[PDB]
RNA sequence: UUCCCGGGCCUUGUACAAGCUGUACCGGAAGGUGCGGCUGGAU
RNA sequence: GUGGGAGAGGGUGGUGGAAUUCCCGGAGUAGCGGUGAAAUGCGCAGAUACCGGGAGGAACGCCGAUGGCGAAGGCAGCCACCUGGUCCACCCGUGACGCUGAGGCGCGAAAGCGUGGGGAGCAAACCGGAUCCCGGGUAGUCCACGCCCUAAACGAUGCGCGCUAGGUCUCUGGGUCUCCUGGGGGCCGAAGCUAACGCGUUAAGCGCGCCGCCUGGGGAGUACGGCCGCAAGGCUGAAACUCAAAGGAAUUGACGGGGGCCCGCACAAGCGGUGGAGCAUGUGGUUUAAUUCGAAGCAACGCGAAGAACCUUAC
């Protein structure tokens, strides 16, 4: 449809789910895909295996999408960020630009009871 | 062991053909003791495969031994109650292991009557390259690098 | 090496110096412990306070992202 | 797990303070061990415990067999009215009381539902941990006072009998122990007022329990704000300031403002 | 040695022959949770 | 006094960014969040993940330390203003002007109160969800005045001065500059001290001055009286009675949520097995006249019994 044959990365790995968002240059999202997707339920979808599948998947509907290229853009500290990474590389994708990019606090709010004890 | 690596014993040439590969098979196709009843199998074996083929038998029991040779095999690992099936690389003492287990067990559930029968076709198509000791060992082989994600646990 | 290693003569004070200040932060703009820039406590307080101070006159970045995994 | 009350004459103790004889027939809540049971069937013509969890039935089998007088009774404890079985199983029974063995845990939602039922009886006497023990007696006053008091206090009066230190209970219970006392009165303390408006306005003032009443009032009662004034005004006319703390009050003054609020802004 | 079972030699201790503490609150109080502190507790 | 130095010391006035929540769009669909298993909860009025713009209210990531400042409690985004303590160099000035200090007067983490505002997040109480956890959530955490004035308020070590080996690290000054000389913060250790552990020029050593406090444990920081406070409570502070102990540090042990190492067909690598089927034996129950008795986890069970038709035999 939008035929742009390059966009952007977005991956939220998170503990318990992992989320793969594929946007426009512009930064409008075109398509996402997550563990509810593929249909996992529970705590297995931090596993990494779930991840991989996710990524293989939301590259067969980038691919769909006329897709070539695109810019990892890596977010969040989930079990399976190096292992999605490594399958959407070799996806089929002429992936260009791979950053980590974890937004952390500059010492804000007060953080959930599990959070605390810091050193 | 603990404190062995443990010595590997040396298997006797075969006196026939003058070779210990020969001993190990008809060892792996030995039970209770019977050593003449294997010895007499696998010579009927022999003579089936030099009636059937008109080459020399024991450059076939290489190769076929070594078209069921595995090459990359796949080990459990316990990390925090999980299961990790890590493919590593096995020794040539580990390849020939499996190998006539593999080619003895394939021929011994073969639909044909005769002992000799059995293991000699099984070791013909072991020979041509399709089999069930050779489905077998492409079967692990396929299970094996597919595990690659998990591959990072040196077990 | 060290970042001071690699340096002549300059005012640790100058809060305008980037082509200098720039080297004192990591990948990420995070200002580099006494292990990387290789100064004495004093110089190592006076660079933090002008790193800061220049940071708020926008000339060097709060914060990066490193262009690795 | 169960307190293992290896002293003797503990029970007996207790049981003189509730004074159940021959004449007065007792339920018991929690069988556990059926010590209590036995001391109970012993002096008793009729002693029921009442049982949740039927896997814990098969002791009895041994231990309450010997004794006649026990009638088990498999039903839950909250999951039940206690009238119907009395009147059914303790109709040859005179005197209607309760002696309780619970986990120290479960004794609140219990004690509270027995006094819900408005059931007739003689009372109920029950060991617990001491700063839980109906918050003491409790009094119009001081840190133990508090809605549970004035709830129970308005039920039935109140009176501990006993206090119980370590080495009685033998997972030693890293905390001491009380018997208390409670016969139900004559219906209630209080003269007249709405049950529910009442039982309200008791739990808005303790809300906050260290602010003034008044603001205690102007924040946890639905609204409030509007109607301020009016509030303050009954205060005026019950005698009562607003800077005086929900603690310090008595139950039939509490009623008192009730009555007055009740008519003012409800 | 990845584990699991049973031992041997070490090191370390609530307890024997995590804990504690100041306030505040508990209509699920062998006690719990806030807020802060301490080692008279192991990385 | 003169010339400088270092610093999260204090108060006030401003302003920087990251992040969380909420309100808008551009775009975009089917789940999101959660643990130890989910569940509750939210979303087809379009939720999560995304980009752009706003509204805020709190705290300041790397630097950052084993570091610094303060009399303590305590204090870190940055800029400015006002202000306190302190260190060194010259050895210029006064001429014992000194130390401690019962009462008094101030300051005093967190929590808690009164009068107003504020509230992004976090979370006592409370409302739900599965069987010590997970969703919501008022006070409170915030600011401005006035209260309260307590702690494992700790170095469990009152303040001041003089004397008694050194070694090493670290911060901050001076010099003639990897060698000296000051002032702080740690470790090892002379002599010495201590019941021991340990302290040891930052004394718990050797001495002098002043202050507070102690006299067996429990009752008890309780009662009563008094003084403070809006209240919570604080301060001061007994006895009746009861036990012959309470307690300090250390030494052998045996036990643990403890951790390290080393072994044994312990697991792994294989082979062959009962568990499923027909029989033989042994037990637990059942049965009867009795089917005698001992042995019950490994370490009881083809064990005593290594020969029950009568014998044996004990029922």
């Amino acid at each position: 449809k939008r035929q742009v044959a390059s966009g952007r990365a977005y991956i939220h790995a998170s503990y318990n789910n992992t989320i793969v968002t594929i946007t426009d240059p512009d930064g409008n999202p075109i398509t996402w895909s997550s563990g509810g997707v593929i249909g996992y339920k529970g705590s297995r979808k931090g596993t990494p295996y779930a991840a991989q599948l996710a990524a293989l998947d939301a590259a067969k509907k980038a691919m769909a999408y006329g897709m070539q290229s695109v810019d990892v853009i890596v977010r969040g500290t989930g079990a399976g960020r190096e292992q999605a990474i490594r399958a959407l590389q070799a996806s089929g994708l002429q992936v260009k630009s791979i950053v980590d990019d974890t937004p952390v606090p500059h010492n804000g709010c007060r953080p959930k009871k599990k959070f605390r004890k810091a050193s | 062991a603990r404190r062995r690596r443990a010595e590997v014993r040396q298997l006797q040439p075969d006196l026939v053909y003058g070779d210990v590969l020969v001993t190990a098979f008809i060892n792996k196709i030995m039970r209770d003791g019977k050593k003449n009843l294997a010895a007499r199998i696998f010579y009927d074996a022999c003579k089936i495969i030099q009636e059937k083929t008109g080459q020399e038998p024991l450059k076939v029991f290489k190769q076929a031994v070594e078209n069921v040779k595995p090459r990359m095999e796949v080990r459990s690992r316990r990390v925090g109650g999980a299961n990790y099936q890590v493919p590593m690389e096995v020794s040539p003492r580990r390849q020939q292991s499996l190998a006539l287990r593999w080619l003895v067990q394939a021929a011994n559930q073969r639909p044909e009557r005769r002992a000799a029968v059995r293991i000699a076709h099984e070791l013909m198509d072991a020979a041509e390259g399709k089999g069930g000791a050779v489905k077998k060992k492409e079967d692990v082989e396929r299970m094996a690098e597919a595990n690659r994600a998990y591959a990072h646990y040196r077990w | 090496a060290k970042v001071k290693a690699t340096l002549g003569e300059f005012d640790l004070r100058d809060y305008r110096n980037v082509e200098v200040l720039k080297r004192f932060l990591s990948e990420t703009g995070k200002i580099l412990p006494r292990r990387r820039t290789g100064l004495s406590a004093k110089e190592q307080r006076i660079l933090a306070k002008t790193i800061k101070r220049a940071r708020i006159l926008g000339l060097l970045p709060f914060t990066e992202k490193l262009v690795r995994k | 797990g169960q307190n293992f009350l290896i002293d003797t004459n503990i029970l007996n103790r207790i049981v003189d303070h509730a004074e159940v004889t021959e004449k007065t027939g007792v339920i018991e809540i929690g069988p556990g061990i059926g010590a209590l049971t036995e001391q109970l069937a012993k002096r008793a013509k009729k002693v029921v415990a009442f049982e949740i969890d039927q896997r814990l039935l098969p002791i009895l089998k041994d231990t309450l067999s010997p004794y006649e007088n026990v009638t088990v009774i498999h039903q839950d404890v909250l999951k039940a009215d206690v009238k119907s079985v009395i009147e059914e199983q303790f109709q040859d029974c005179d005197e209607i009381m309760v002696v309780a063995n619970l986990p120290y845990y479960v004794t609140t939602p219990i004690i509270m539902k027995l006094l819900e039922e408005h059931l007739p009886l003689k009372g109920i006497v029950v060991m617990l941990q001491k700063e839980v023990a109906e918050r003491m007696a409790a009094d119009p006053s001081s840190k133990e006072y508090g809605s549970l008091s004035i709830a129970v206090q308005f039920y039935t009066e109140a009176k501990t009998v006993m206090i119980v230190p370590k080495t009685v209970f033998v997972p030693q219970p890293n905390v001491d122990s009380a018997v208390i006392r409670l016969i139900l009165r004559d219906g209630p303390a209080v003269d007249v007022e709405n049950e529910s408006f009442f039982f309200q306005l008791i739990k808005a003032s303790f809300a906050q329990r260290r602010k003034t009443l008044l603001n205690n009032l102007v924040n946890n009662l639905p609204e409030g704000k509007a109607q301020k004034s009016t509030i303050e005004q009954v205060l005026e006319e019950t005698n009562i300031d607003g800077k005086r703390r929900g603690e310090s009050l008595s139950i039939e003054e509490f009623a008192a403002l009730s009555n007055g609020l009740y008519k003012a802004l409800f």
